[PDB]
């Protein structure tokens, strides 16, 4: 099951 | 340091008239929002925008549109204005913890503008027998006659804008509370210690900043154009 | 034995898009199980493993949201980057991440991971506390401490410990006898004529999987080896050889061992002339 | 930023038999960035119907291709892979030696 | 959406304040945010948490083991807090939040000394109901001529004394502060000067 990111980007 | 503009606070449009609110943000955060309030109601999404160029409808995008050039600033577009688009509309934005509200724009859309009236001013001074009974001496201010309800009290003592002793009701009342029309009416209470009040050289003025009609709007009506203006009304120390 | 799942993702920017190209690979002890390519006419996550091909559609679909998210991330990253470190006009950026889990023999959980690249170099990591990050420089300095701020390392420790684990317990059960499947190496020593009293001996392992191999030659079972990067064959096993410059009529005082999972113990090979 | 040139290897899926159908392999790795121009040749001309593996990157964040393609060795027939990539002033060409 | 608050909340000043919400369909990656919005301004954050319990300087936020309830604690709650309160999940990867109706907490003064009074106001070239305890409930006028504010709390910092108001006015004939708030229960004690 993929991760998604934080929403806080770079 | 986190903080979202908006201005003006408060605009009337006619129906059928664009509409466009501008919002800032300094931070250069990457998401920004627009969001409307009904009263009693939680804040609905109209739009986000996930960077410049990057807008996606939010629940409730039907009448407007957005536009976001650049990060700094977040535009909300009512092509044609309906009178059900009167509300308080609030941007927002985020750098991904919470969200920072800017602090709203109260849009009234009417069918026309015939029934918008400044406030008329008046200050009421301290009871005497309140003086003799508590030793404090309330004053009260009272705007009325003024549509719609874009109103700021504010009490000025000796000149300097006061926040302690003073109580401005939360919501006006109606002057004629059966008409969908009606007139509004505001009070507002600045309560000093009875010998403040009796110095003749202590100087209390009520304020009522009136938002109405923009510089460039038509009137035709016989009586003065309702612009955006200051109504106030003072009172003196009295010894006696 | 130990088990691990990762994720690699990878986003490319380029003049002539107007859009990144953005992958995303999975991989189930180091084997690729499933894939989501932006350049695709239906970009979707794909089963790259038959065992997957039973999971039903809300998956894919749950999946295929995901990576949504994730391009929409990495093009609004790649544009940051861009600015953090004053780039010029014209020329390809690339975002990539790993991510995933290593699990024990015992099935507990070893390590998460979380590394980041811009332009093929590290970029900033999540430390195995799963609490503070590692910035490789200046720019990423700046990503750090937005993300201390903001709290990121919080949602990636909780999806590291929590869902990563328990989703590569559930492939590891539906891919249970394939992931477990080895090849051991079929190998054989060639001979090379050289020049002077000279003979190049070459150990070849093929046909092994997983790549992992050893190729040791000994002189009477105890000069620098040449050698090959172990490298794919194309039907998911893979090949390697070690070669050594041995004099002539010596080459039978030489042993090439082979050691590798699939076999009961290390292979002992020779020079064998027919 | 600091790129990456391909390490390049050419040869066989299963030991070389003069007249048995083989695969002719290019294996293009640790290369960065991931735009990469690959060519199987036979007798200095390219080979058409040659396929490739999916875009994969390895633990040091460098990519790795596997271009493949079904042929028949034989004694006189040279076969070579051509690369191209950004770290390259001009196209790569190693040859297939069955011995490596 | 996924989050259920009560309505309303009341409060007297200096008290603990629960405030709870229910999101028995959260997800393991949803955080609980809290956000406050006073009377007209814009929506303020107040805490968030994921699964363990928050303490910051607003508020502390207790959140249930297995996070299908939580609630927001305001230790002695000031006028200050008086506010509506929302709770709602915010994904770890997204943006959005969906706001409901929240709770509208009202906190209520102390009247450390009631003097319940109603007093004319020196005439414009108004009675007022004061100093009563917040016990006093102030009811509309039973005439359409006759306009009653609602109570309002104002504070004198200056000298750590807080009092109760409200305002009655009219330009018809019939009306006079002893009459201005008979549709009111006002206190036993309430003077009215002569
Ligand atoms: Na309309």
């Amino acid at each position: 099951s993929s991760l998604c990111n934080f929403r806080a980007y770079v | 340091d986190m903080k979202v503009t908006q201005m003006p606070r408060y605009l009337i449009k006619r129906m059928g008239e664009n509409v466009l609110l501008e919002c800032g943000q300094d931070m250069s955060h990457e998401t920004m929002y627009w969001y409307r309030q009904d009263p009693g109601l939680g804040l609905q999404l109209i739009y986000i925008s996930y960077d410049v160029d990057s807008n996606s409808e939010g629940d409730i995008p039907k009448g407007y549109r957005v536009s976001r050039k650049k990060r700094e600033h977040f535009s909300l577009i009512l092509d044609s204005a309906k009178t059900n688009q009167t509300s308080v509309y609030f941007c927002a934005s985020s750098f991904g913890r919470e969200q920072y509200f800017g602090p709203g724009t109260r849009l009234t859309v009417l069918e026309d503008l015939k029934n918008v009236f400044p406030p008329e001013v008046a200050v009421f001074e301290p009871s005497e027998a309140e003086i003799s009974h508590t030793q404090k001496a309330t004053l009260v201010c009272l705007a009325t006659g003024f549509y719609p309800d874009h109103v700021e009290l504010s009490w000025w003592v000796n000149g300097k804008e006061v926040h302690s002793g003073v109580c401005t009701d939360p919501q006006p009342l109606k002057e004629q509370p059966a008409l969908n029309d009606s007139r509004y009416a505001l009070s507002s209470r600045l309560r000093v210690s009875a010998t403040f009040w009796q110095n003749p050289r202590n100087h209390f003025r009520c304020q009522v900043q009136f938002y109405g009609l923009s510089e460039n709007d038509e009137w035709t009506q016989d009586r003065a154009k309702p612009v955006t203006q200051i109504v106030s009304a003072e009172a003196w120390g009295r010894a006696d | 034995g130990p088990h691990s799942m990762r994720y690699f993702e990878t986003a490319v920017s380029r003049p002539g898009l107007e859009e990144p190209r953005y992958i995303s690979v999975g991989y189930v002890d180091n084997k690729e199980f499933v894939r989501f390519d932006s350049d695709a006419e239906n970009p979707r996550y794909e089963p790259r493993a038959p065992w997957m091909e039973q999971e039903g559609p809300e998956y894919w679909e749950r999946e295929t949201q995901k990576a949504k998210g994730q391009e929409q991330w990495f093009r609004v990253s790649l544009r940051n980057l861009l600015g953090y470190y004053n780039q010029s006009a014209g020329g390809s950026h690339t975002l990539q991440q790993m991510s995933g889990c290593d699990l024990g023999s015992d099935w507990r959980l070893l390590r998460g991971y979380l590394q980041f690249a811009y332009e093929g170099r590290d970029y900033i990591a999540l430390n195995e506390d799963l609490k503070t990050w590692t910035a490789a420089d200046m720019a990423a300095q700046i990503t750090r401490r937005k993300w201390e701020q903001s709290g990121a390392a919080e949602h990636y420790k909780a999806y590291l410990e929590g869902e990563c684990v328990e989703w590569l317990h559930r492939y590891l059960k539906n891919g249970n006898a394939t992931l477990l499947r080895t090849d051991s190496p079929k190998a054989h020593v060639t001979h090379h004529p050289r020049s002077k009293g000279e003979v190049t001996l070459r150990c070849w392992a093929l046909g092994f999987y997983p790549a992992d191999i050893t190729l040791t030659w000994q002189l009477n079972g105890e000069q620098d080896m040449e050698l090959v990067e172990t490298r794919p064959a194309g039907d998911g096993t893979f090949q390697k050889w070690a070669s050594v410059v041995v004099p002539l009529g010596k080459e039978q005082n030489y042993t090439c061992r082979v050691y590798h999972e699939g076999l009961p113990e290390p292979l002992t090979l020779r020079w064998e002339p027919s | 930023m600091i790129q990456r040139t391909p390490k390049i290897q050419v040869y066989s899926r299963h030991p070389a038999e003069n007249g048995k159908s083989n695969f002719l392999n290019c294996y293009v790795s640790g290369f960065h960035p991931s735009d990469i121009e690959v060519d199987l040749l036979k007798n200095g001309e390219r080979i058409e119907k040659v396929e490739h593996s999916d875009l994969s990157f390895s633990k040091d964040w460098s990519f790795y291709l596997l271009y493949y393609t079904e042929f028949t060795p034989t004694e006189k027939d040279e076969y070579a892979c051509r690369v191209n990539h950004v770290t390259l002033s001009q196209p790569k060409i190693v040859k297939w030696d069955r011995d490596m | 959406a996924k989050t259920t608050q009560p309505d309303s909340m009341e409060s007297t000043e200096g008290e603990t304040v629960h405030l709870p919400c229910s999101h028995a369909t959260i997800s393991g990656n949803e955080y609980i945010y809290w956000y406050r919005q006073v009377p007209l301004q814009g929506p303020e954050y107040v805490t968030h948490g994921l699964q363990q319990n928050t303490t910051n300087s607003m508020a502390f936020l207790a959140i249930a083991s297995d996070r299908k309830s939580s609630t927001l604690i305001l230790p002695h709650v000031s006028l200050r807090d008086a506010a509506v309160y929302h709770c709602i999940l915010s994904g770890g990867c997204n943006y959005k939040l969906t706001f409901g109706k929240g709770t509208l907490l009202t906190v209520t003064p102390n009247i450390q000394n009631p003097d319940p009074a109603v007093y004319q106001l020196r005439d414009s070239k108004v009675c007022l109901f004061t100093d009563f305890d917040s016990q006093t409930n102030v009811s509309q006028s039973k005439d359409s001529d006759v306009y009653i504010t609602d109570k309002c709390v104002l504070d004198m910092r200056s000298m750590d004394f807080k009092s109760n108001s409200a305002v009655a006015w009219s330009n018809k004939s019939d009306f006079a502060c002893a009459n201005a708030f008979n549709n009111s229960i006002i206190p036993e004690d309430t003077f009215f000067p002569s």
